[PDB]
């Protein structure tokens, strides 16, 4: 019903553990984990035997710590679903403790507790807390108390009491930037769950490293990578005016964009709406929200070069308002703030570090075509789809510059096909057909030219089939089929293709005719894949549009294709759209009167 | 786009002058945006409660989200799918206003799928709980004495069709 | 289908030369692993519908993925997403009696994604379908075969993730 | 190219920021010619009190050989 | 290669491979040290083929643009029966004439009608380096290597 | 496809007129440049398996594109060159037998450049093959008949650019 | 065009021009002249042909749409009679039927009946307009002309 | 996700407390991660030398730095080296981890379709963190070699 934007492998973090900690801060520095980070995994894992242990002793005695957890409450009035809830509320609380405790980090805990205050109903509050102080108490009675990690388990108790006793904490909020921008809100369990990002802000009084860490991190947002090991980083006058009291972190960004680096790197391989999609990456940390955004870009990009869009972006509200001005920008995505469902599919295309390996601009085709109805593509993908020419299967490949855009048909739906028939004429249509051009011989070489596009070598002759039907064994239709069961058109037709992608050109060289929806689609691949190549080309020989269009004495050919096709077949456009103005009058030359 | 600027826009795109049939549906949703803004502000005064009420019903009626295997289990998931059901509430209560889908068109079903597809959030529990919000909204509109429940059935309706699956 | 004899035998011959003897080591490698290859494939054909059995059992049932409104609801959606397992399995197998995942690369992993895009179908969910199926292959079969064919199911996994 | 040496500090009027989003407001800054239009109208609409402009590169009344 | 066949077999009906398919497979990956061991034969003496080959192939036939007197023709001539013998090498540890088809048998005819070096002439010196063969290798390795000389023979 | 006659009844159909008298004299061209075009076509086709020997033997041989790891390589890689060579020889004799470039727009360079880029075949030096060919055909039609089969071997070789 | 029907008969079968299909052309190359002449003096007469097959067609068959009184269709009825004899000359020119079929008899049938003009009426008028071809050309240009005027008859 | 948020995820997800079994894979993980911090120091402060040493043993000589080849042009040559040093960092990365999600979810998503898309040679990438494997395992020793071409036996998988 309507184009899809993609629907990209996510893996949301709902809490951190000690080495994921470690290895996000490491990985968002661009660094290896240096010898404070590396006592941190090694000072963990030392403690692991005990943390390992006190979950071991905490999961043992579960039943009786749920067992013994302000006016305690009756049972019959307080509901059976309700009393339910108490207890699976305090054995996960437990449970959530022992996970903290093995993952030796409270994040789950924080996490998951802080905003249920009001959850719980908040009149059993008190019951709740006193309740979990019990555990406390009895967690550390049976775990002794001298100088162990007792006082281990009493601080992570502590922090989750401490957490369940903060009450309603505001939500984040990613304000609407214009009138065609949505608000979104965010919760902060969200927000805590999310991985830290480094916030990189440069002051004129930093140490020399703390300046070039930040210079680094500037390279890796902007350039997508670390060039200060090049020598390509040579911007000795930016560096230098940016490090001391002058020159700050946004002069730098926009010095960054319109240099010549980031031309080579994100505006000289691309069109200009993809070098904007990329931009916006590079100085706000985001993609498009919306299409008019992309219209106020694409304008002022189209009257003043990209060197000024990169001059709009950083002088925006937008990025006033969360980079500032000594703060470098960053990338916003799933826990950073809020996601929009709108740019969802681009925009994790987007902050992917592959996003430059695609050319087609992801985020102008996905909002202008969603509010566009269905195109004229194969029901899985625009890869599907092969090239009409003559001969040889030629796919569009899902990684070699992606240009896919994926849309979902209905099982009823079918394709648009410009057919040939009601084109062009009759004796003009009866040229390419070739029954029983009378010739036997011209016939083997047209079904030769229909099963390979091109006339083929003397190892691909079907030499026994040539006898059977010079013969009068077998007619023209089992020639085909024999043809289409040589060894040499499996090798150019289903070996080395996508499964659906080669029953798609088989459907093509044997009916004449791209598919039309995922009836026939999901036929013929639900017959390759649970029975074959042989089976496929037998089913369609024997498919009733064969027999209906080809018969039996008549060799295939083409009969309908894509629109795509008749525009590669009409360079300079099609014929008479509509009447030329030939010799027109325009004001300025007529008004010279 | 609210009913006016779809139609107008419309019949921009076409070239006709207003008819007679277009001032008579104008004049219909004039009408009825006395009782458009009544729902929107009980929405705006009950909106917190409608959306909770209708994710702990949900919860109820389909008792896995909130077990473990759910993609609501935990409370970062519970508040992030009752933020959800404010922004479905919210949006649809923008739709009431306007009286047209073009606001959850590009801001509700412009990649919902695809976010939900991407984060395992099960489709069918999030447009049964928008029925309850929906069922919601047109008990409290009865109470409150709108007799045209008829204007709160569609954003939601809307909702559901273009997000849920086909049979 | 390119397998490991056909991927060494055309790096030899791209640049020109005979095969070295890095290159022998790596034949002699997949010469001694065949018998091994050979016989995992053997059970994985015996028991491939008890593997796709468990796989869906431990993977994609009891969620709501499953229930009404799943793309697992309306049995042709549940036959498709069997089917699919079947293929994926087959041609991990096909990708590991060869020695090279060619055939998974030009058969199932180019323009599989888009597919399941296009018809909706979630990446990540059949992602965890994959590797409960390696997971299934790793109890029933033992270390050494299970981890050289969970290497092309992992490669299953990249191609799709 | 003429530039300006602007110190301007712009508050937070419709955002809390909770511990991470504070950055700074009082920035004194070499703003481009061709951009201090912009910006100068930028932190007049989020509300900051400019202080302090002069031009830092260039001199007055350059008819060329301003950039 | 052989394995490359059993896959495509096991291919095209959807099915895995049967247990015969899989013993010719345990079979070869057996042999393959005999294979590895008649590779490296080839390799070795790859140069001392081609020159008997081109010295009994210009005593029989000297008819061919070869020995017209052009030198670059007869290191063109050198460097293409040394291809072929590294093929048919390819062949012996592919186990299947793959190799020898798809780089070298497919395209044989249109090539050298194209070179406009006759067709029959290359049999000839294909016939030499197969009585080569022969002369050199053991007589299992020597039926090995005479099946994928045959069917170049086929080829051309 | 069209051809000079075609295309200009076309154009006068699309104005709405007869055939008007500049399209007459070209017309008049047309049908006095139609039997040199006609012997240029009967002399293509008596050697177009020479001329495409002359070309590759001018162009492509004794390079990279022919050793290992070129294009070439592969010999049935060579035969595809080969019959490829062979399609634009013959749609240049449509070409100008016809008068118009129009059968080379609708069957040889209507994604020719997607074709060559997703199989790698280089296009540049299919340029340089072409151009030799036109220079072969050059050499032994003449001038004149050759200009005009050039021609369209130009836009052949404007198309794959 | 016969040109076009020439090249798309030596394509679809992957052949040069055989002879004989250079021998028509040579043939058609040579009538051109004629052709040119023929289309020419169509040019010029049309007027009087369009007039004097609307004397013949409403004097014949008078229960027409184009005689009910109403000048706009008797207009568009002028308009097409030298729209089709004009189609005529491009035939004419072109030396096949290719131009009048596809501009004028391809959905020729639907068209009328969308504009609901019997298709007899339509072939009677055609007949005159055949029979005016004849009064105003010699017996060869006759033929070359009412071989597509019987294309037209055919066609209703 | 580390092997503890891999862990936990499941026995949340079955929603019980963390089974035997479960902690006996925690056990391994635990009192093998000094060796595994070891092996990732020693990573850190050899990783020029190694990646110096893989290009040496399989990357060079070859006519892929040769004209034509995709190692040519040095500003190629130096994208070859940063890239086999973000695949020794990252494998370092999922070493420390314990999981190879820091892998599926950095490296090998985005990187077929990259390397697809620019016209690098698979097949010369996965022999150079092959060499890769063998150049670490040759330095450190037999387990930490093993442990971490575990790894770059994952990155080889991708692609
Ligand atoms: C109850 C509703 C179901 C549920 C919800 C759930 N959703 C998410 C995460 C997100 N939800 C959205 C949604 C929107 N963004 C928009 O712009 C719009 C329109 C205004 C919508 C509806 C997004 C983008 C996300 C991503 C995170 C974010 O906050 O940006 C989650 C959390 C996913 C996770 O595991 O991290 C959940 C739980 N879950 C259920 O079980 C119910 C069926
Ligand atoms: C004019 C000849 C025809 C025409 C044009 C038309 N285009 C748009 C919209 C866009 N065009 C583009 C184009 C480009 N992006 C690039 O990077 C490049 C630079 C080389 C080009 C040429 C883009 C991205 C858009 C969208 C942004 C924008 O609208 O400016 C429209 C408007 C479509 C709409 O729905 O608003 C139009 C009308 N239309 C015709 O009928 C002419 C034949
Ligand atoms: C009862 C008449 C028989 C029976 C039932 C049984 N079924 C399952 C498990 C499943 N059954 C279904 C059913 C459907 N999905 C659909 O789309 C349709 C049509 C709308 C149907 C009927 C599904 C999806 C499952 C999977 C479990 C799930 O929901 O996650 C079981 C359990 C088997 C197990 O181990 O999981 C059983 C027992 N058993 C009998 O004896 C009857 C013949
Ligand atoms: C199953 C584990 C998951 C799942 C699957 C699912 N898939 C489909 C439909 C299709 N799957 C394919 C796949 C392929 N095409 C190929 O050529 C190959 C073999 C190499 C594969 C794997 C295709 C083409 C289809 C479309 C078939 C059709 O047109 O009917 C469905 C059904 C889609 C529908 O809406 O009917 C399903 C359910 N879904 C899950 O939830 C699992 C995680
Ligand atoms: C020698 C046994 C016969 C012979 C040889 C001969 N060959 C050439 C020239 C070439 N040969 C080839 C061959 C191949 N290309 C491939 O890709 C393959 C690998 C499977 C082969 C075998 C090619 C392409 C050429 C052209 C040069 C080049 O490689 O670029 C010549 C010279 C022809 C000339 O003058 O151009 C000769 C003499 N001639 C005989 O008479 C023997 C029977
Ligand atoms: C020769 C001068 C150059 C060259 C060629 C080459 N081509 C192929 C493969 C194909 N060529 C085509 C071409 C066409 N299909 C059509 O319908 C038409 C007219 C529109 C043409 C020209 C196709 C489709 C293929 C693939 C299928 C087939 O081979 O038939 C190859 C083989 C490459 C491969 O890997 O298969 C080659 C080598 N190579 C050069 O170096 C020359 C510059
Ligand atoms: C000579 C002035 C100095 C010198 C040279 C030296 N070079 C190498 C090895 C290589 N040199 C290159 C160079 C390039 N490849 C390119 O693509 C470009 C752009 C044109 C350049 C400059 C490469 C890639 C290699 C590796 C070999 C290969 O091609 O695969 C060596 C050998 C080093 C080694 O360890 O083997 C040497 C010695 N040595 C000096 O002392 C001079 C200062
Ligand atoms: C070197 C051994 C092999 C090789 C490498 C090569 N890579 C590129 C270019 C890029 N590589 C990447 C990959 C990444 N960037 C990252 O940040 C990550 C880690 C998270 C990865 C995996 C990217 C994005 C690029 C694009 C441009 C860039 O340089 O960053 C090149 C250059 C390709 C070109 O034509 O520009 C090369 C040469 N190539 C080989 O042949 C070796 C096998
Ligand atoms: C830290 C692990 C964790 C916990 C314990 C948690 C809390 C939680 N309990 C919840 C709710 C309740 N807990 C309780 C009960 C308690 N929770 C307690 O810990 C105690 C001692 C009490 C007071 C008796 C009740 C009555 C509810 C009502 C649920 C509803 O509104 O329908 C919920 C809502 C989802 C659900 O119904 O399952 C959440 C999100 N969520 C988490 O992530
Ligand atoms: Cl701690």
């Amino acid at each position: 019903d309507r184009t899809n934007g993609g629907s990209p492998v996510v893996h949301p973090q709902q809490y951190h553990t000690v080495p994921t900690a470690v290895i996000n801060g490491a990985h968002q520095r661009d660094r290896y984990p240096n010898h404070s980070e590396m006592q941190t995994l090694s000072t963990f894992l030392r403690t692991g035997l005990q943390r390992l242990e006190i979950a071991q002793t905490l999961a043992q005695h579960a039943n009786e710590i749920v067992a013994a957890g302000f006016q305690a409450i009756n049972i019959a009035d307080y509901g059976a679903v309700r009393m339910k809830r108490s207890m699976r509320d305090l054995g996960w609380f437990l449970r959530y403790i022992t996970y903290a405790v093995v993952a030796g980090d409270t994040s789950i805990i924080t996490v998951n507790t802080r905003g249920l205050r009001g959850i719980i109903p908040e009149d059993v509050t008190v019951a709740t807390t006193v309740a979990l102080q019990e555990m406390q108490w009895k967690s550390l009675s049976f775990f002794p108390v001298d100088s162990a990690a007792a006082a281990l388990v009493r601080r992570y108790f502590d922090v989750l009491i401490a957490d369940y006793q903060v009450e309603k904490p505001s939500d984040r909020y990613r304000t609407g930037v214009s009138k065609h921008d949505q608000g979104l809100s965010f919760p902060e369990s969200y927000e805590d769950s999310g991985c830290a990002i480094p916030r990189w802000v440069m002051k004129p009084t930093l140490p020399d490293s703390e300046k070039d860490a930040v210079i680094r991190a500037a390279y890796r947002q902007v350039f997508e990578r670390d060039i200060s090991g090049l020598g390509t980083a040579e911007l000795t006058q930016p560096i230098s005016q940016l490090k001391g009291e002058d020159g700050s972190m946004e002069l730098f960004i926009r010095q960054l964009g319109k240099s010549r680096l980031y031309r080579q790197l994100f505006y000289e391989p691309y069109m200009i709406s993809r070098s904007i999609e990329l931009a916006c990456r590079h100085f706000l940390g985001r993609g498009l929200s919306c299409m008019e955004e992309f219209q106020r870009y694409f304008e002022l990009v189209a009257d003043q070069g990209f060197s000024a869009l990169v001059d709009a972006l950083v002088s925006s509200q937008e990025y006033a308002d969360y980079f500032g001005a000594e703060t470098v920008p960053y990338i916003r995505g799933l826990g950073i703030e809020a996601q929009a469902c709108r740019n969802w599919g681009p925009q994790l295309d987007l902050f992917k570090y592959s996003a430059p390996a695609r050319k087609v601009p992801q985020f102008v085709t996905a909002f202008a075509s969603y509010r566009q109805p269905l195109p004229n593509q194969h029901p899985y993908g625009m890869g599907n789809d092969p090239l009409e020419t003559q001969f040889g299967a030629i796919f569009p490949h899902e990684t070699t510059n992606p240009a896919a855009q994926p849309v979902h048909f209905s099982e009823d739906s079918r394709r648009i096909l410009v057919g040939h028939a009601h084109r062009k004429s009759h004796a003009e249509i009866s040229q390419q057909i070739f029954s029983l051009q009378h010739s036997v011989e011209s016939v083997i070489l047209a079904a030769y030219r229909q099963v390979f596009g091109c006339e083929v070598l003397g190892s691909q002759r079907h030499q026994a089939a040539e006898t059977q039907l010079k013969g009068g064994l077998i007619t023209v239709r089992e020639f085909v089929r024999q043809l289409a069961k040589s060894r040499s058109f499996r090798q150019a037709y289903w070996e080395n293709l996508y499964m659906t992608k080669a029953a798609e050109i088989i459907h093509r060289r044997l009916l004449g005719r791209p598919t039309y929806g995922r009836r026939e689609t999901s036929k013929y691949y639900d017959i390759c894949g649970r029975q074959g190549f042989y089976a496929l080309v037998d089913a369609l020989i024997d498919s009733d549009d064969y027999r209906t269009a080809f018969g039996e004495n008549t060799v295939p050919y083409e009969r309908y294709v894509t629109p795509r096709g008749l525009a590669l077949r009409s360079p300079k456009g099609p014929v008479a759209i509509s009447k030329l103005r030939d010799n027109p009058h325009t004001v300025g030359e007529y008004m010279m009167r | 786009r609210d009913t006016v600027t779809s139609l107008i826009s419309n019949y921009d795109t076409t070239g006709r002058y207003l008819d007679r049939d277009a001032i008579d549906s104008l004049q219909s949703y004039f009408i009825t945006g006395a009782n458009r803004v009544k729902v929107a502000a009980m929405i705006s005064a009950n909106a917190a409660e409608i959306s909770r009420e209708a994710g702990k019903k949900l919860f109820e009626v389909v008792p896995e989200l909130i077990r473990p295997g759910g993609n609501a289990y935990t409370t970062r998931r519970y508040a992030a799918c009752l933020r959800d059901m404010d922004y479905y509430l919210r949006y649809s209560s923008y739709a009431l206003v306007a009286g047209n889908n073009d606001v959850l068109m590009e801001r509700v079903l412009q990649g919902l799928r695809e976010t939900y597809n991407s984060l395992g959030v099960p489709i069918a529990p999030t447009v049964q709980g928008i029925q309850i919000m929906k069922e919601m909204v047109k008990e409290r509109a009865s109470d409150m004495g709108v007799d045209d429940t008829s204007f709160i059935d569609q954003p939601f309706d809307f909702i559901s069709r273009e997000v849920s699956e086909i049979s | 289908m390119q397998d490991a004899i056909t991927t060494l035998i055309n790096t030899s011959d791209a640049q020109g030369k005979y095969l070295d003897d890095s290159s022998l080591d790596t034949l002699q490698e997949y010469f001694r692993s065949g018998d091994l290859r050979a016989k995992a494939a053997m059970t994985i054909s015996a028991n491939a519908s008890t593997i796709v059995t468990k796989t869906v059992a431990k993977s994609l049932l009891y969620t709501d993925i499953t229930g009404p409104g799943g793309n697992m609801y309306t049995c042709r959606r549940y036959a498709a997403c069997i089917r699919d397992m079947d293929f994926f399995l087959r041609y991990g197998t096909y990708a590991m009696l060869a020695g090279d995942a060619s055939i998974l690369d030009e058969r199932v992993l180019n323009g599989l994604k888009e597919t399941y895009n296009s018809l909706g179908v979630p990446v990540g969910a059949t992602i965890r379908a994959v590797q409960a199926m390696k997971e299934v292959v790793n109890d029933m079969l033992g270390a050494e075969a299970g981890k050289e064919v969970g290497y092309y199911f992992d490669h299953i996994c990249s191609g799709l993730s | 190219m003429r530039m300006f040496r602007v110190t301007a500090c712009v508050p937070s009027q419709t955002r809390i920021r909770t511990q991470r989003e504070l950055q700074n407001t009082y920035f004194t800054k070499l703003v481009p010619y061709d951009n201090w239009f912009k910006e100068q109208q930028r932190i007049q609409k989020m509300g900051g009190t400019i202080v302090k402009v002069e031009l830092a590169t260039g001199r007055r009344g350059a008819n060329t050989g301003l950039a | 290669s052989l394995v490359t066949e059993l896959i495509l077999s096991a291919d095209s009906e959807a099915r895995y491979p049967a247990p015969k398919e899989l013993r010719i497979f345990q079979d070869f990956v057996k042999t393959g040290e005999q294979r590895v061991r008649i590779a490296k034969a080839l390799a070795a003496n790859e140069e001392r083929i081609v020159q008997n080959g081109s010295q009994k192939f210009w005593e029989r036939c000297p008819n061919t643009p070869s020995n017209s007197g052009v030198d670059r023709k007869t290191a063109s001539c050198q460097r293409d029966q040394g291809w072929y013998v590294r093929l048919i090498a390819y062949s012996i540890l592919a186990g299947s004439e793959r190799p020898l088809e798809d780089i070298g048998t497919v395209g044989i005819k249109e090539m050298y009608n194209n070179l406009e070096i006759p067709i029959r002439n290359i049999a000839e010196c294909m016939r030499c380096l197969k009585e080569e063969a022969m002369a050199v290798l053991s007589d299992e390795d020597a039926q090995e290597v005479a099946a994928y000389f045959d069917l170049i023979i086929q080829s051309l």
